[PDB]
């Protein structure tokens, strides 16, 4: 009973991730008016990172979770590497996208001049290359393991190091950026409210703030409430392995790829994205 | 052919009264916002009051606020500027202008010489 | 008062004209064409997409070879396209970026364009030093140039916002003939297939037929409730269609001197921007402002097909002289070929 | 015949790379349309900033602002040539108490235009010194033209200049709110109106257009990400 | 004005003495020109993709 439910939920999760991200990638490839901007470049990078997460990492872990034994053997070294790569091409990309938005709200003129598609490609390259490097290079050199079923318990130093990078640098950048964007939007809201209140006061003779709060809270809070627990353990578990069991660690692992599932609707529901999806699927 | 015929308006002593009837022929009356543009002798065109697509929202120049009213009747296809308490300075020709586009809220119809969708005028004179 | 006596004889003439118009209205086009079969659903698809413009495209004109075409965008550019291979043959920068019209001489030797600078600029494509540059520049209008079309390599007709149209001698740069009589801004003109006459649609909701060589307005047609934005000729030469801001298309005949048919639906409340017939005149394509292009059956008033795919108002269109394809320019900075 | 195809292909290459440099130039230029009545200060603003066109740079950001001069008065159609401009600079004479309704109606017709639905307007309430002259003289009073002014109260957010007579403050803030009452009546956040009190001798009227073009871009980027 | 009225009157007298034909005939002529060229109109009768310069 529990096993068939885990199977169905995992299959739904994989299918949802794959469907959402392939839908974003299709809406991009078909419509050139979506590929025109630069923020869309970064969103495409995110969608492709998540599609890789799905197709490479998820199904094998779901199979090992159902069957109970890892049936791939010599694959799984590669597999754990893939995981470390794809789940880092995701977080990194979020950070990048966040920084992107910041430049286009804290300095609109400088942004429209300097961020030319060459800089977009350089940023995407830095993200993906940091991912591939930090993942594969320590795996094939067998640094990730500390000094059937196949072990994936990252070595104590590699866990904390790649964790600090892959999460705590992007979450720091993202929180700083989004709190600055909030300060700016609050400033503009107060100003527009001043003018509109002047008008209506002539006429007689906080809601938009809630909207800002709602959307920023949704973005940053989904990211955090989906990834933070995994990363908090990756910190505590190999260091201490109070402690937890494989099942709890495994569900908290699954939360990360769950965020990789939700990323499309939270980063790709601009109106044009909505209409492209509507004309794609029907 | 759009053509607008105004009627009413004659010599009336200060504090008198009048009613200017603008009958429109050649289009769909309900879709167009209507205005009254009066021209006093020696000055450019001046805009008096406007009434929306259905008499929903009306608005007035300051000088005629609280004196004149503007009513639209789609049945008889016309609109009326009912003037009361006319002053010696309300003496002017009264073109009945139509905005140039249907189903919208903007118009640019006080133009210096030639706007094609306003009538000919009923000179309303007020003096003692 | 002789002004009031001229106003009365004016109205007397307007009623003699309305009577002479209802006298010949023995039937309607719909009763005549009720027994024909409908053209059926016409679904053309984008076969080419011509990209490059950095701003909204505002005018285009196919060439006579039905292969090249020129497009004018308000980024200050005038690009010539080889529509078969989507290659660009020339990219002419404009001294004023607010271009509103562009033409392609029937000999393919010259392009013209103009706009808010009140100037029609001619560029020689067959230049001898290498690159297309300015050759002539026609001045005289006190208003913005809305449309212009060559007759030959030395005669060009312009339409302007000073409520006048003009026939020019490109070499001397003199307005060899002036056409006045419109009350509002003339927005579009279309020369008949025999160059002999041409029509103009103005913002006074009227279209006028002009005799090119004599400079007189022969017939004035009315019926639209608002500004006429586009006009064409029927391929036969004795009829033309107009589209106006009142969200209606109307087909006028020259010899009957009145409107024959009105193309509308009560769900379209948007202003037609461009009109053009197919090679046989059976299909009338119109570019509404609501981002779509409707293909109407010019004989039955039925809406037959739509051309969706633009993200902003479709500003212009044009059918090739061989009838092989139609092009559409929009404010999304893209031209799309359909067939 | 394939050789002419390769020549066309390299002609297309030279074209696209010229168009790429042209794209970068067009992308970084902020077009500004100058509009407003005559007997106003538009031409004085252009003279002070230093034709149909004007080109000026603020903080390494170039602008090219144009006021159309040789047209008729029916601006209902060439106006659509400016649907993509960054901002419209509307200049008004606060000292012409009766042609002021013409300015209010023109601002209303511009603000509700279907094709300028997203164009934000920078409002210059020009000739404030003459307005103070007329208010202190007390010969032509605003109430005769705008009876609302009789019951109008100076806003509590008002920032009068040192020594300004409360009558002048009430007059210029009344004209200010007469235009803001139109701009806030139907702007669904796609665009805004930014009022400014100016006189003919003011020199910073370029830094103000810079500030407010920047604010317009900020708010476009906010409303794009659904924040604002 | 007096000049725009003299021009409107002379324009209407010129426009009044034109001879108009019946709408039945004007429409029959449009119908004849339409069906006389119907078989050579590619947007109405679709041309095979082999002879279409815009299809591959
Ligand atoms: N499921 C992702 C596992 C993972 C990915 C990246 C890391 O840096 C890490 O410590 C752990």
């Amino acid at each position: 009973s529990v096993r068939i439910l885990t199977a169905c939920f995992l299959s739904l999760l994989i299918l949802s991730t794959l469907l959402g991200n392939t839908l974003v990638c299709a809406a991009v490839i078909r419509f050139r008016h979506l590929r025109s901007k630069v923020t869309n470049f970064f969103v495409i990078s995110l969608a492709v990172s998540d599609l890789l997460v799905a197709v490479l990492v998820m199904p094998w872990k779901a199979v090992a979770e159902i069957a109970g034994f890892w049936p791939f053997g010599s694959f799984c070294n590669i597999w754990v590497a893939f995981d470390i790569m794809c789940s880092t091409a995701s977080i990194l990309n979020l950070c990048v996208i966040s920084v992107d938005r910041y430049w286009a709200i804290s300095s609109p003129f400088r942004y429209e001049r300097k961020m030319t598609p060459k800089a977009a490609f350089i940023l995407i390259s830095v993200a993906w290359t940091l991912s591939v490097l930090i993942s594969f290079i320590p795996v094939q050199l067998s640094w990730h393991k500390a000094k059937d079923n196949c072990d994936s318990s990252l070595s104590r130093t590699y866990a904390i190091s790649s964790s600090v990078i892959s999460f705590y640098i992007p979450v720091a950048i993202m929180i700083v950026t989004y709190t600055r964007i909030y300060r700016i939007a609050q400033k503009q809201i107060r100003r527009i409210a001043a003018l509109e209140r002047a008008a209506v006061h002539a006429k007689n003779c906080f809601k938009r703030e809630t909207k800002v709060l709602k959307t920023l809270s949704v973005i940053m809070g989904v990211f955090v409430c989906c990834w933070l627990p995994f990363f908090i353990l990756n910190c505590i578990l190999p260091f201490c392995g109070f402690c937890i069991d494989s099942n709890t660690f495994d569900v908290f692992v699954w939360f990360g790829w769950a965020n990789s599932s939700l990323n499309p609707i939270i980063y790709a529901f601009n109106a044009d994205f909505r209409k492209a999806f509507s004309t794609l699927l029907g | 052919q759009v053509q607008l015929q105004e009627s009413g308006g004659g010599l009336v002593q200060p504090g008198g009264s009048l009613r200017l009837s603008c009958a429109a022929s050649g289009f769909t009356f309900s879709n167009y916002k209507m205005n009254w543009v009066r021209q006093a002798p020696g000055k450019g065109l001046e805009w008096v009051s406007d009434i929306s697509q259905s008499g929903a929202s009306i608005s007035y120049t300051g000088s005629v606020k609280g004196r004149f009213t503007i009513s639209r009747d789609n049945a008889k296809n016309t609109l009326y500027l009912q003037m009361n308490s006319l002053k010696p300075e309300d003496t002017a020709v009264y073109y009945c202008a139509r905005c140039p586009a249907p189903f919208t809220r903007d118009c640019f119809d006080v133009t210096s010489t030639t706007y094609a969708y306003r009538g000919q005028g009923t000179q309303v004179t007020v003096s003692s | 008062s002789e002004l009031d006596q001229l106003r009365q004889e004016a109205e007397q003439l307007k009623n003699q004209i309305r009577d002479a118009r209802k006298a010949c209205a023995d039937a309607t086009l719909s009763q005549i064409t009720n027994n024909i079969d409908p053209v059926g659903r016409i679904q053309m698809r984008t076969r080419r997409t011509l990209r490059g413009h950095l701003a909204k495209i505002y005018a285009m004109h196919w060439g006579t070879d039905s292969r090249l075409l020129v497009s004018a965008s308000q980024d200050g550019k005038l690009i010539i396209w080889d529509s078969y291979t989507t290659n660009k043959v020339h990219a002419i920068p404009l001294r004023s970026s607010w271009v509103m019209t562009c033409a392609y001489a029937p000999s393919g030797n010259y392009v013209a364009c103009g706009g808010l600078d009140n100037i029609c600029s001619i560029y020689n494509l067959k230049t001898r030093e290498g690159n297309v540059r300015v050759s002539r520049e026609l001045a005289g209008h006190t208003g913005y140039l809305s449309c212009c079309r060559f007759l030959d390599d030395n005669q060009i007709v312009t339409s302007s916002g000073d409520t006048t149209c003009a026939l020019w001698d490109i070499e001397t740069g003199q307005q060899t003939t002036t056409f006045t009589g419109h009350t509002g801004d003339v927005m579009s003109l279309s020369l008949a297939p025999d160059t002999r006459l041409f029509v103009s649609g103005a913002c006074d909701a009227s279209a006028k037929l002009w005799d090119v060589r004599e400079g007189m307005c022969r017939q004035t047609f009315t019926g639209h409730e608002s500004d006429i934005n586009a006009i064409c000729f029927f391929p036969n030469g004795n009829a033309f269609a107009t589209g106006s801001d009142d969200a209606t298309c109307r087909l006028f005949d020259l010899r009957a001197d009145q409107e024959l048919m009105t193309y509308s639906h009560d769900n379209i409340i948007c202003g037609i921007t461009s009109v053009s017939f197919s090679k046989s005149g059976r299909l009338l394509l119109a570019g509404y402002d609501d981002f779509n292009c409707n293909v109407w059956d010019a004989l039955k008033a039925d809406r037959a097909g739509v051309l969706a795919g633009h993200d902003n108002r479709v500003s212009c269109l044009g059918v090739t002289d061989d009838g092989m394809a139609v092009a559409t320019g929009s404010w999304d900075s893209f031209l799309k070929i359909w067939n | 015949q394939r050789n002419e195809e390769k020549a066309q292909r390299e002609a297309n290459k030279k074209i696209e790379k010229q168009l790429q440099k042209d794209k970068q130039v067009y992308r970084a230029t902020h077009r500004l349309l100058l509009l407003g009545a005559d007997n106003s200060g538009k031409s004085t603003i252009v003279k002070q900033m230093r034709i149909f066109e004007t080109k000026f740079q603020v903080d390494k950001v170039n602008f090219h602002m144009f006021d159309v001069g040789g047209q008729r008065d029916e601006r209902r159609k060439w106006i659509q040539c400016f649907n993509d401009v960054t901002a419209i600079i509307f200049v008004v004479d606060s000292s012409d108490y009766n042609r002021l309704q013409e300015a209010l109606n023109l601002f209303k017709s511009i603000w509700n235009n279907r094709w300028l639905r997203t164009i934000s307007v920078i409002l210059f309430l020009n000739k404030q010194d003459l307005l103070a002259e007329k208010v202190l003289a007390g010969k032509s009073k605003i109430e005769d033209y705008f009876p609302e002014f009789a019951r109008y109260t100076t806003p509590e957010d008002a920032t009068p200049e040192p020594g300004e007579d409360p009558r002048v403050t009430r007059a210029k803030y009344f004209i200010r709110d007469e235009f803001l009452r139109i701009s806030t009546a139907s702007g669904d956040g796609r665009h805004y109106c930014y009022p400014h009190f100016t006189c003919a001798v003011d020199t910073e009227n370029a830094r103000r257009i810079f500030n407010d073009c920047r604010d317009i871009i900020q708010r476009m980027h906010l409303r794009q990400y659904e924040l604002l | 004005s007096i000049a725009q009225a003299r021009k409107l009157v002379e324009q209407l007298k010129m426009e009044a003495n034109i001879d108009r034909i019946k709408v039945s005939k004007a429409a029959a002529d449009l119908m004849a020109y339409c069906e006389a060229h119907a078989k050579e109109d590619p947007l109405l009768t679709p041309v095979p993709a082999s002879e279409n310069p815009f299809r591959e």
